[PDB]
């Protein structure tokens, strides 16, 4: 009789919305890069969980090459977690070229992408054991005190042609930075909460 | 050495353009010119099926012109029943990634494949009466992005690994592989009597493939971009493509030539789904925009511009019977027309 | 995929008892369960439903208000309860399980069942015959007469044929004219016009032999028809 | 190498290609317009079935 | 009491000087507020719920200058009532208040709902909005609308005309008059009243729930200056609305503090007549800058 | 308007010559 498969129809309904309701909290987000890049430092999951709200990672590594046919399924992700080598010179640059092709592809062009450079510690040791030569050190960014400022201006440089490439509108911003953490999990969780606030304005017309 | 290798390569490729300008003559146009076209026609929908929850990726009809199954990015497969719009079964994907799905010609088995690079088949006739995995098919070093089941038994699978694989579900065993393409793999098509197949590569190249013999036959390269979706005309002579290029393409197997294409100046957007009506008059195909264009085949005329979803459609199907046709989106919405 | 029944035995009349039955091999939450009554040497009758997740309840008129029925989703166990017990109460009482959708076999399998000793204006269909003398070896017809069409405007009938074999559990051949049932052979064939519905067998064999019930499902008030049975 | 056995193995596929059986387009063509003229009294979509013979409505 | 040695209250030169700024600010008023109402009906991706109230909003907003404006410039014109001597004079005098006072209600009520929306999305960090209308919101606006009605109920009927006689002429006017004790207690508590709900509840209101939101948001260099713009342009829309309705209740407050009638003349009427319809014209602006704020602070409205 | 005993000519006749409210 239809009344009973109308009654199935309602039961499969109800288990649709109470499986939907625990992935609207999930907050996925995904990470790619460079095959020398600290991946496993901070289809692939893991688990964890901070501050009441757990969190979804996507590390996918089964594709062959170009990455741009398979991103289309990526098209709702809160964040986007690219990670390069800054300690790395030589393979610096197709890395910054790879920047290139998430920043401007298609289906790909709402979404903020969180810079992770790792290997500073690396970069230090090296640097203690064309445009670099002129340039200058920002005074809008102070470095923490006790720091050798050797490093300070290519780490500077590095942020600047990365927000210079990054440039090259507001609907999407990228959040260059550095690390070498348990608190990792903390930036991570501040980094969607001002993504998520800045996706709200733009349906309030704010 | 290798020089000598590659001078009988452009030297058979001028051969083949040879052969086809001279099998060539004037086009069509004036031929199909002669008789009435169809026109626009109004189109509206019928059942504004709701229910999915995510994306909707691809889907499939049924032999029954009244069973559909379709995959989302949620992980779930929904069995949908058009003419009374209730669901039939849920199937909870190990894989929340899924780019496609079909329904086998007997109605008893469904397969689902996606970025976890294993297609998944379900059993829809169980004596438990839940659906459960029936065989999960492995060696696939790339995403899955189509799957046409041959027979109650034999399958084909497209990869992402510019090949193209058939499987056995008995035995669970790859019987024969297709390695033919140099570019990423998308579309795939089977002819009505289950003999020859069409593939199209981002490569934008189309080729023909034998089911037991296993190498290509013809390879057609009128296109300019990555090939998203391409079906096989009702006769089984022909196929139509479609790309990222906004443009459809319509080729002939016996005459291994480009027959006219399909474009307009006021589109932009790529085709992401083609498919043939039951008679093959009408071409529909799918676009990345709001409102999906139908073609005429012989006139390439604008027969219909029907929209009404959200976001850009990811699937389109005609019915065996060509009753209806059914449409999906991005927005989690089935549309189906009359 | 079994069904186990427990309970049962002697009752005194008016005396109150429970009826549970355990459920193995299949999924008991998506699956409705029905009741029904088969009297010594007569047909079989419906008794009581429940749908799935315990969303919709029926009862047969002969005992609406007086019987109640519930299931035990977790522990997979189907609870009846018996509240008076009359000379007509006693009977042979079966459990079985249905699924509705499109494709699906309602009435697939029937439970084994439990003894159970004691110390108007809806739809009905009768059969003309009873007994026939028939050999095996050449082929059987048997007609049904329903009072009212069963074609209902969707398409499809719901005329239910049914096999008991003696001193053995139901099973379901025919659940649709010209659609056959799983783990039955090819020579069990059904055709009807809405009035007049016949069964066709090829051939006869041994372990054919038993009682042809009739089942009518487009009103729920289910009424099955009175037994044929077939001896060789 | 994998180059010449992917170069022999390529020239051989154009090799078994390049005769074929290729008939003039305008008889395809001309088949194709006749096979779409005899089912256009039969497709549903050219000309919409009534409501009373649709089973959808 | 008895005649006062003047009489009359306007002037001809403030009636003519403001009759075509009246004109002007209904001119541009339509316009803004029927451009958005398209927009957001023929765009076909706007069906969403932070959008239904905007829409609410704007709507009330039309409403509300296509019904008061031409009835008061009219009456300032000349100090008369449309109709006269006509049964469909009462009903239009009973019908044009009560749409005027529904319509503050539910533009004062929506400022009240927009703040809580935009207060719960930035309090709630872990929901991303998308399309479609929630079922919370459809059932808010609905209410909303009704609760106004509701409450402009009370104002519809009692508001009859009474004649009168004095210095040789017959004049057909129009007020509102008590006939029951329920009256005259909302009669002597109508200006508290409206008052109160216009001012006392929806201030304190949006912006305690404007300062929460700000306070959350703020408890990192290219993003604090887009934080900062939205701040100012949300408290300066409470600045302009509370300063642009002040006129409207101040007028009303003097009535019952600084009025039995010793000698005052036309200098107390007067000076309360001059700032009641500057005050309209005030209010009315407030509703006219409404929609265009929107357009000026975001590019996403086109046109 | 809000004046008592509908008696004194200026409370009507501003009224009168004052916007609705």
């Amino acid at each position: 009789e239809d009344k009973a498969a109308a009654e199935r129809s309602k039961m499969i309904d109800k288990n649709l919305r109470e499986d939907g309701e625990k992935a609207r909290r999930t907050l996925r987000l995904l990470l790619l890069g460079a095959d020398n890049s600290g991946k496993s430092t901070i289809i692939f999951e893991t688990k964890f969980q901070v501050d009441k709200v757990n969190f979804h990672m996507f590390d996918v590594g089964g594709q062959r090459d170009e990455r741009r046919k398979w991103i289309q399924c990526f098209n709702d992700v809160t964040a986007i977690i690219f990670v390069v080598d800054s300690s790395d010179y030589n393979r610096l640059q197709e890395a910054l070229n790879d920047f290139k092709s998430i920043w401007n592809n298609r289906w790909l062009r709402t979404i903020s992408v969180i810079l992770f450079l790792n290997k500073q510690d690396l970069l230090a040791e090296k640097v203690l054991a064309p445009e670099f030569a002129r340039y200058t050190t920002p005074e809008d960014a102070t470095p923490e005190p006790g720091e050798d400022p050797r490093v300070t201006r290519a780490k500077y440089f590095i942020r600047k042609e990365f927000v210079d490439i990054s440039t090259a509108d507001g609907r999407h911003i990228c959040y260059p930075h550095f690390t070498c953490d348990t608190e990792n999990a903390r930036r991570i969780f501040n980094d969607c909460k001002d993504i998520i606030l800045q996706m709200n304005l733009r349906e309030y017309n704010l | 050495e290798l020089d000598q290798l590659r001078q009988e390569a452009e030297q058979l490729k001028n051969q083949i353009r040879d052969a086809r300008k001279a099998c060539a003559d004037a086009t069509l146009s004036q031929i199909t010119n002669n008789i009435d076209p169809v026109g626009r026609i109004q189109m509206r929908t019928r059942r504004t099926l709701r229910g999915h929850l995510a994306k909707i990726y691809a889907m499939h009809w049924g032999t029954d012109s009244r069973l559909l199954v379709s995959a989302s990015q949620d992980g779930k497969l929904i069995i949908w029943d058009s003419y009374t719009t209730n669901k039939v079964h849920a199937i909870p994907l190990r894989s929340s990634w899924v780019m496609t799905c079909a329904y086998a010609p007997s109605g008893n088995y469904v397969a689902c494949g996606g970025l976890d690079n294993i297609c998944s088949i379900y059993n829809l006739k169980t004596r438990e009466g839940n659906v459960r995995v029936s065989r999960e098919l492995a060696g696939h070093t790339g995403y899955l992005s189509c799957c046409r089941f041959l027979d109650d038994n034999q399958i084909v699978t497209s990869s992402g690994d510019t090949t193209c694989a058939l499987w056995d579900i008995e035995t669970g065993q790859q019987t024969t592989t297709f390695t033919g393409h140099t570019g990423d793999v998308m579309s795939l098509s089977l002819a009505p009597d289950t003999r020859l197949f069409v593939s199209g590569a981002c490569d934008a190249s189309a080729k023909l493939w034998d089911v037991r013999e296993g190498m290509c036959r013809q390879t057609f390269t009128g296109h300019e971009s990555d090939i998203n979706a391409i079906c096989f005309f009702p006769n089984g002579n022909a196929f139509a493509t479609g790309s990222d290029d906004a443009t459809c393409r319509l080729f002939d197997l016996r005459a291994d030539q480009e027959l006219m294409t399909y474009s307009h100046d006021n589109i932009i957007c790529g085709i992401t789904s083609v498919s043939f009506s039951k008679s093959g008059r009408l071409l529909l195909a799918g676009y990345d925009d709001f409102n999906c264009n139908v073609w005429d085949a012989l006139k390439a005329d604008r027969a219909g511009v029907l929209a009404g979803h959200d976001n850009r459609v990811s699937c389109l199907g005609v019915t065996d019977d060509g009753m209806a046709v059914a449409t999906g989106s991005w927005d989690s919405f089935l549309k189906i027309w009359n | 995929v079994q069904l186990v029944e427990s309970g049962g035995g002697l009752v005194q009349p008016g005396g109150s008892r429970k009826l549970s039955c355990s459920a193995s091999g299949f999924a008991f939450s998506s699956f409705g369960m029905h009741w029904v009554r088969q009297a010594p040497e007569k047909g079989l009758e419906w008794v009581a439903y429940i749908s799935s997740g315990s969303g919709t309840i029926y009862y047969a008129d002969t005992v609406k208000g007086r019987f109640t029925i519930s299931r035990d989703d977790p522990k997979n166990t189907l609870f009846l309860q018996m509240t008076s017990l009359r000379s007509e109460d006693t009977a042979m009482y079966y459990c079985v399980r249905s699924i509705y959708y499109y494709g699906s076999s309602p009435f697939d399998f029937w439970g084994q069942g439990t003894t159970l000793t004691v110390s108007s204006a809806d739809i009905v269909m009768t059969q003309a015959t009873s007994s026939v003398p028939v050999t095996p070896g050449e082929s059987v017809s048997i007609s049904c007469r329903s009072s009212k069409s069963l074609l209902h405007s969707n398409g499809n009938t719901y005329l239910y044929w049914f096999l008991q074999r003696p001193g053995q559990s139901p099973q379901l051949l025919i659940y649709r004219m010209s659609n056959l049932a799983s783990g039955v052979p090819d020579r069990f064939s059904g055709s009807g016009s809405g009035t007049a519905f016949t069964l066709t067998i090829s051939r006869l064999e041994a372990e054919d032999v038993g009682v042809y019930y009739c089942m009518q499902h487009l009103e729920y008030p289910l009424t099955f028809g009175a037994g044929t049975k077939l001896e060789l | 190498t994998a180059s010449i056995a992917q170069a022999r193995k390529l020239v051989e596929q154009l090799k078994m290609e390049a005769n074929i059986d290729r008939i003039k387009v305008s008889k395809a063509a001309a088949d194709l317009m006749a096979y779409c003229e005899a089912h256009a009294k039969e497709d549903p979509l050219l000309t919409p079935v009534p409501a009373s013979e649709n089973p959808f409505r | 009491h008895n005649y006062c040695p003047q009489q009359t209250k306007i002037t001809s030169a403030f009636k003519y000087i403001n009759t075509v700024i009246s004109c002007t600010i209904f001119i541009v008023g339509m316009v803004g507020n029927a451009t958005l109402l398209r927009i957001i009906y023929q765009n076909k991706c706007m069906r969403n719920g932070p959008n239904a109230l905007i829409a609410s909003l704007a709507l009330g907003d039309l409403i509300y200058v296509v019904i008061d404006l031409p009835i008061n410039v009219f009456k300032l014109l000349a100090g008369r009532w449309p109709f006269d001597h006509n049964d469909f004079g009462v009903f239009l005098c009973k019908l044009f208040p009560f749409l005027q006072k529904s319509s503050v209600g539910i533009t004062v009520l929506n400022l009240c709902a927009l703040s809580v929306d935009r207060y719960r999305a930035v309090a709630s960090w872990s929901r991303v909005q998308g399309i479609g209308i929630p079922l919370v919101t459809a059932i808010e606006i609905v209410s909303i609308w009704i609760l106004s009605f509701i409450l402009a109920i009370p104002e519809a009927i009692g508001f009859v005309m009474v004649p009168f006689e004095y210095r040789g002429e017959q004049h057909k006017t129009c007020m509102l008059n008590a006939t029951s004790k329920f009256m005259e207690f909302y009669q002597d508590v109508k200006d508290w009243w409206l008052f109160g709900f216009y001012f006392c509840m929806p201030l304190v209101c949006t912006a305690i729930f404007y300062t929460l939101m700000t306070c959350e948001m703020l408890n990192l260099s290219e993003h604090l200056k887009q934080r900062r713009e939205v701040a100012k342009t949300v408290f300066c829309l409470v600045v302009i609305f509370a300063l642009c309705w002040f006129p409207l209740h101040l007028s009303r407050i003097l009535k019952k503090t600084v009025y039995e009638m010793d000698k005052n003349r036309c200098e107390l009427l007067s000076f309360l007549l001059l700032m009641d319809y500057i005050g309209i014209n005030l209010a009315t602006m407030n509703s006219c800058i409404n929609p265009i704020a929107l357009y000026f602070v975001s590019k996403k409205f086109k046109n | 308007c809000s004046c008592s005993s509908l008696m004194d000519k200026e409370c009507v006749y501003f009224c009168h010559l004052d916007i609705i409210w």
